[PDB]
């Protein structure tokens, strides 16, 4: 839920300065200098992906051979689809025993 | 006080055929009022079916609330 997320969303952060390390390290040291030093620091940037390949590495792994969380626990998905149904058969029914009163006026 | 005034306004009452001994002698214009009880009763048997409507709905809404959780 929230942790999941969280580690997605860092992990899609870390590849976009991973991208814009190296596209400022190319246009650093393309043309013109010590901030091109700074461009070195991109290439340590390139080895946080691979700790996050050692956190992809070292991760959970349940089965690594079959796929986890079982059932899509839809049950209550299919009970709410009854509950909205049992809703609209409510307001037909409103709506025809309202049809009888208007016409009994 | 409504009980004295109803009994002194039915002992005044008599007013004409004043003996009216059918008392003892039990047995052993109306066009208009007659046609508007019929109306009467004819909206009555139409509010009926739609009462009678209304409640197989209600009916019908008890038995879905019998599926209920």
């Amino acid at each position: 839920n929230e942790r999941l997320r969280a580690l997605e969303d860092i992990e899609r952060e870390i590849g976009a300065i991973l991208q814009n390390a190296g596209t400022a390290i190319l246009e650093l040291s393309k043309e013109k200098r010590l901030l091109d030093r700074q461009a070195a620091a991109f290439t340590t940037s390139v080895q946080h992906v691979e700790a996050e390949l050692s956190a992809q590495i070292r991760y959970l792994t349940q089965v690594a051979t079959g796929q986890p969380h079982e059932g899509s626990s839809y049950s209550s998905r299919k009970d709410c689809q009854m509950a909205l149904k049992r809703v609209d058969y409510a307001r037909l029914k409103i709506s025809d025993v309202a049809r009888t009163c208007e016409q009994m006026l | 006080r409504k009980l004295r005034l109803v009994y002194d306004k039915c002992n005044e009452n008599c007013g004409g055929m004043d003996p009216i001994p059918v008392e003892q002698l039990i047995p052993y214009e109306r066009r208009e009022i007659v046609e508007v009880n019929k109306k009467l009763k004819q909206k009555n048997q139409q509010l009926k079916q739609i009462m009678d409507q209304l409640r197989n709905l209600i009916w019908d809404i008890n038995a879905m609330l019998a599926m209920r959780n």
